[PDB]
């Protein structure tokens, strides 16, 4: 959106940020995931992990995370402005995303948009003043199939409506976290009209096996 | 059976499942070369 | 970055005083070699025209960048340091 | 030996490996078009500007960045590789400001000479214009970045000649911005020279802010005698005036750089 | 050896892509894994090779390059450096659900795939990326590769066969241009997720400054059962030149939107048709198709009734095959609004390095929802086919030429529609 820092009392260099303890081992693991040198590899995974740490990213971790690795801050300030994922603003205990590209533009994602956005009292990209929802619309997320779908943590909510989408969002505003997945008679990218690709089981070990 | 779904532990998992699946890995993983230098600087 | 501008030798002169007339602050001169400037394409054309002339000379010979080995593929060294961090 | 024959417009030349399509051409008189090439930098094909055919592949090659083959014949003055820059330069002019007149590369623009010669002529570009937040670096340099053009040929001398890494890029696409992330003084004994690398007014040097323009100019060969290191510069006058200074160029000392006092 | 574009559940090679049996060891090692993948590597580089290279494989990617002729680049022996094996899994383009489909409920076919492609090629160890929004799916991997671990099939002797092998799990952050070649390698590395130029090759310098071979995830995962298949047994599936099997996902305007493992060289129709059963008032209301992901042209209708689903028909039809997701269209849609919504995809995706995808996306971005809501004239149209062509070859990365090509697929079969509505706005 900006992609320039102004020193804000709350984001400032001395802002209060550190990792636990357990982190700490967490970092040297992802740092044995990459080799001796170029150990600036674990940029990315060590904000994430930082971003995990603290839900988003002062300009204190993005120097933290610098230091941990002994990098300039200027390419972890490169990373995290060119990453959509990394939360240089702060956000919501759940952070809705709503794909709008055209598999799920045409099949009316915008009505799912709408509904989500008369039940919250916000604009797209605003916050609620409760600091425990925030929305923006986003691009693919890989369940085109599944095509009208939110993602909620970590987690998808799939081929849903506005009923599916009311009742998630009544039972996030209580501390009950559901289940994803599809909100249908599906589970996954199965064709909803019976199975069609395969009902017979699957064949075992040394089946069509090639001589050798 | 091939009648329900079964991949249903990722409805148990926690922010830190990821990570500390690969803090339990890095035990079973090689010693990873180097290029004789500790950075590019 | 364009080269053009140089390829052809040149003949300039000694720049001499330039001073303010009182009136309105122009930049006066007594000498009329201020401007002259003349274009040859070999050093010794002008050799030959700054001695037939009668003029004092002093030569500044030719400079030419050194050919220099570019490899983009050394911004992605594994030993070297050569590996640029950004792009 | 190690050489390779190729050919340039039907003449042959002879280089080493790991030449460049862009050395070959310079080694006949032919210099292809820059917008991020320097010759003491890195290479990093950001401009495509450097777009020449070859004479029977499909499709063109950056040059600044393309070793050469054996049996290769270049051609630079081809309808693909004339149509490439002018297609880079409506591009590359799209989004630009018209800020000429203001700007204070005026007649030293490489943008200007290059759209002048190897690009088109008109705009079909109805639309708005972007617009960059400008950063306040120090005192020497002032950069209006919404005229920039994103050949990182300042992050470039920042991190390989003066080893510094506090310049980079932040976003991606028209929303791409480069500078510091914060408010920090790219402050160092070689920063004067990025006024000189950069081809755009995108950052000027703030003596020189808005006091001549370059054909005004005398271009008088000097030297330093600040250091004892003898660098070759340039001193430009305007009636009688001593108006600012440039590097010139020698391999063996003052490599295209001067420092900021001799500035 | 003609109308061929339908198999059984004998040679489904994603037996389970439904989540119906186990994703586990204990259940895929039930479906025909790690079965004689000892003898697999004992066998040799060469011969796995030579299955790829005969069974006719083409890169199940966006682009469709043969494998073995890709692999082999780096069958050349060690220059005192590592080799990597990259797999691609930032499943980022629109339309595409193979790879996360795999991902979860079939990790030990990608785990296999890894360790028989490594020993075809050289490899320390692997280097999955996955998206960052797979955050679930790449769990479940991580526990098929720490099962894996446990097990004594990866590591120090992976299956015996005295070749030590590692396979890590990189995990990205939101791109879809990160998906490139060497944008993947250049985010692995710690930079910006920025393509690189091609020169230099992944298979000469790549991930570390060190060999690669990017692959996608379904291509690693039918390797190793070709190599205990053979590669004919696979080459059989296809044309002589579009060979295998093929994930196939089907999105919009349909009755059934899923994800099917079908025969190369199907007719699309029959695909239609058969899985996911026929389009949002049949036949009579289809108005447009795009194969490809997104990166693809339109089919007008004519040609997708008597058109194959491969890379040369398609290529022939002035489209071209790309991740195989389906999206269909049913008349009840503004096409511009669409394509101009691919548009604002690709330019919200565009990295930014080279100058053509940098502006000229957001030039046809703007031309396009000028056209949406009919400002402009129809001389425009010809100028935006201009600014294709100009980005078309003149980028790095093909990015541009996916946000090139369904731009031309739009001016090359749906011109009234942009004419009708110019007029429109002009009268009002
Ligand atoms: C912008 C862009 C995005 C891409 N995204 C993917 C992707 O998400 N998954 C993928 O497998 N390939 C993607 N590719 C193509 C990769 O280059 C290809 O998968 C990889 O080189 C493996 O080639 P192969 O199909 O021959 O195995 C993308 C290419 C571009 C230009
Ligand atoms: S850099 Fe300055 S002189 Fe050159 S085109 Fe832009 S505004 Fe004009
Ligand atoms: S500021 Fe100048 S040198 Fe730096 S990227 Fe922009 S145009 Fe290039
Ligand atoms: S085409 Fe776009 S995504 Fe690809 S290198 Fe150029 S700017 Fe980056
Ligand atoms: S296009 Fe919406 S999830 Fe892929
Ligand atoms: S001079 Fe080659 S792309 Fe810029």
């Amino acid at each position: 959106a900006l992609f320039v820092h102004r020193d804000t009392p709350e984001n400032n260099p001395d802002t209060p940020f550190d990792f636990t303890p357990e982190n700490y081992k967490r970092i040297e693991a992802i740092v044995k995931n990459y080799p001796e040198g170029h150990q600036a590899a674990a940029v990315l995974p060590v904000l994430d992990l930082a971003q995990r740490q603290n839900g988003w990213l002062p300009i204190s971790a993005m120097n933290k995370v610098a230091e941990v690795l002994q990098v300039p801050p200027m390419r972890v300030y490169e990373v995290a402005t060119f990453y959509t994922m990394y939360n240089r603003k702060p956000v919501g205990k759940y952070h809705i995303q709503v794909c709008t590209t055209t598999p799920c533009m045409l099949r009316d994602s915008d009505s799912i948009l709408e509904t989500l956005q008369r039940k919250l009292g916000i604009k797209v990209g605003e916050t609620t003043p409760d600091k425990l929802f925030t929305l923006i619309e986003v691009e693919c997320l890989g369940a085109c199939v599944n095509a009208p779908m939110v993602q909620i943590n970590d987690n998808y909510y799939e081929d849903l409506t506005p009923k599916d989408i009311e009742e998630i969002i009544d039972e996030l505003k209580a501390g009950k976290v559901p289940k994803p997945g599809p909100r249908s008679g599906r589970f996954c990218c199965e064709p909803a009209g019976g199975l069609t690709s395969l009902t017979e089981p699957p064949k075992g070990p040394g089946f069509g096996v090639q001589a050798g | 059976d091939t009648t329900t779904y079964k991949n249903l532990q990722h409805h148990d998992y926690n922010t830190y499942t990821f990570l500390d699946l690969n803090l339990d890995l890095s035990k079973f993983r090689l010693p990873q070369p180097s290029s004789g230098r500790e950075s590019p600087r | 970055s364009g080269v053009n501008n140089t390829k052809k030798w040149k003949m300039e002169f000694d720049t001499r005083e330039r001073w303010e007339n009182p009136l309105m602050g122009w930049a006066s001169t007594a000498d009329p070699l201020s401007n002259m400037v003349l274009t040859f394409s070999a050093k010794e054309d002008a050799i030959a025209f700054a001695e037939k002339n009668g003029w004092s000379y002093d030569v500044e010979e030719k400079k030419v960048p050194k050919p220099k080995s570019k490899s983009y593929g050394a911004n992605f060294s594994w030993n070297k340091r050569t590996r640029v961090s950004t792009k | 030996s190690n050489l390779i024959e190729v050919f340039v417009d039907g003449q042959s030349v002879m280089v080493e490996p790991g030449t460049t399509v862009l050395q070959a051409c310079e080694k006949v008189g032919m210099q292809i078009p820059r917008f991020c090439y320097h010759e003491r930098l890195s290479v990093a094909g950001n401009c495509r500007m450097c777009l020449v055919e070859i004479e029977k592949a499909p499709k063109v090659v950056a040059a600044c960045a393309m070793p050469v083959m054996k049996g290769w014949n270049i051609l630079t003055n081809s309808e693909k590789s004339k149509k490439a820059r002018e297609g880079v330069m409506e591009f590359l002019l799209a989004n630009h400001p018209l800020d000429c007149p203001i700007c204070d590369q005026g007649g030293e623009c490489d943008l200007q000479d290059q759209s002048m010669m190897f690009g088109s002529d008109r705009s079909r570009f109805l639309e708005g214009k972007r617009a960059v937040e400008d950063k306040n670096i120090g005192p020497l340099v002032k950069t209006i970045m919404t005229r920039c053009i994103q050949c990182t040929r300042c992050i470039r001398f920042a991190s390989e000649i003066a080893g510094v890494d506090d310049l980079g890029t932040t976003g991606r696409g028209n929303d791409m911005q480069v500078g510091t992330y914060i408010e920090k003084m790219f402050m160092s004994e070689l920063s004067g020279n990025v006024i000189d690398i950069c081809p755009v007014g995108a950052l000027t040097s703030k003596p020189y802010a808005f006091t001549a323009r370059p054909w005004e100019t005398r271009k008088t060969e000097s030297i330093d005698v600040m250091d004892a290191v003898g660098s070759n510069i340039v001193v430009s006058t305007r009636t009688g005036e001593v108006m600012r200074i440039l590097p010139r160029m020698h391999e063996d000392i003052n490599e295209e750089w001067i420092s900021d006092k001799t500035r | 050896k003609t109308s061929f574009g339908s198999l059984k559940d004998e040679d489904r090679i994603f037996t389970n892509l439904y989540g119906r049996h186990d994703w586990r060891l204990k259940g895929a090692l039930r479906r025909g894994d790690w079965y004689k993948t000892k003898e697999i590597l004992l066998k040799g580089p060469d011969w796995i090779l030579g299955e790829m290279k005969t069974s006719g494989l083409r890169g199940r990617g966006g682009a469709g390059f043969p494998t073995g002729l890709k692999w082999s680049f780096m069958n050349k022996p060690s220059d005192g450096r590592p080799k990597y094996l990259v797999v691609n899994a930032d499943e980022g383009e629109p339309g595409t659900c193979k790879d996360r489909e795999i991902m979860r409920h079939d990790p030990h076919k990608l785990v296999e795939g890894c360790l028989v492609g490594g020993r075809a090629m050289g490899a320390r160890a692997a280097y999955i990326y996955i998206r960052g929004e797979f955050y679930n799916e790449a769990s479940n991997l991580q526990v098929a590769i720490r099962e894996a671990y446990e097990a004594g099939l990866i590591g120090k002797n992976a299956c015996g066969s005295d070749y030590d092998f590692d396979v890590f799990v990189v995990r990205g952050a939101g791109a879809y241009i990160c998906g490139e070649e060497t944008a993947l390698i250049e985010s692995i590395e710690g930079k910006q997720g920025k393509p690189r130029l091609k020169p230099p090759f992944p298979a000469d310098v790549g991930v570390f400054g060190c060999p690669t071979t990017v692959a996608n995830v379904e291509t690693v995962a039918v390797s190793p059962t070709i190599c205990r298949r053979g590669g004919t047994w696979f080459a059989g599936f296809g044309r002589e030149r579009n060979s295998g099997t093929k994930l196939f996902n089907i999105s919009g305007h349909v009755n059934h939107p899923c994800t099917v493992e079908e025969e190369m060289s199907v007719p699309l129709k029959e695909l239609i048709e058969k899985h996911a059963g026929g389009v949002t008032g049949g036949w009579d209301n289809l108005l447009a198709v795009i194969p490809g992901g997104s990166s693809t042209p339109l089919i007008p209708k004519s040609v997708c009734e008597t058109v194959l689903m491969d890379f040369d028909a398609l290529v022939q039809a002035q489209t071209g095959l790309g991740t195989a997701a389906v999206i269909v269209m049913d008349r009840s849609t503004d096409i511009v609004k669409a394509i101009a919504r691919l548009i604002e995809f690709y330019k919200h995706e565009s990295c930014g390095q080279c100058t053509p995808c940098r502006e000229g996306v957001d030039w046809m971005n703007k031309v396009m929802a000028r056209f949406v809501k009919g400002d402009a004239r129809p001389a425009e149209i010809d100028s935006l086919w201009e600014i294709s062509k100009q980005i078309e070859g003149h980028t790095i990365c093909a990015l541009g030429d996916g946000a090139a090509w369904p731009v031309q697929g739009l001016i090359r079969h749906f011109r009234p529609e942009l004419e009708d509505r110019m007029q429109r706005f002009a009268q009002q």
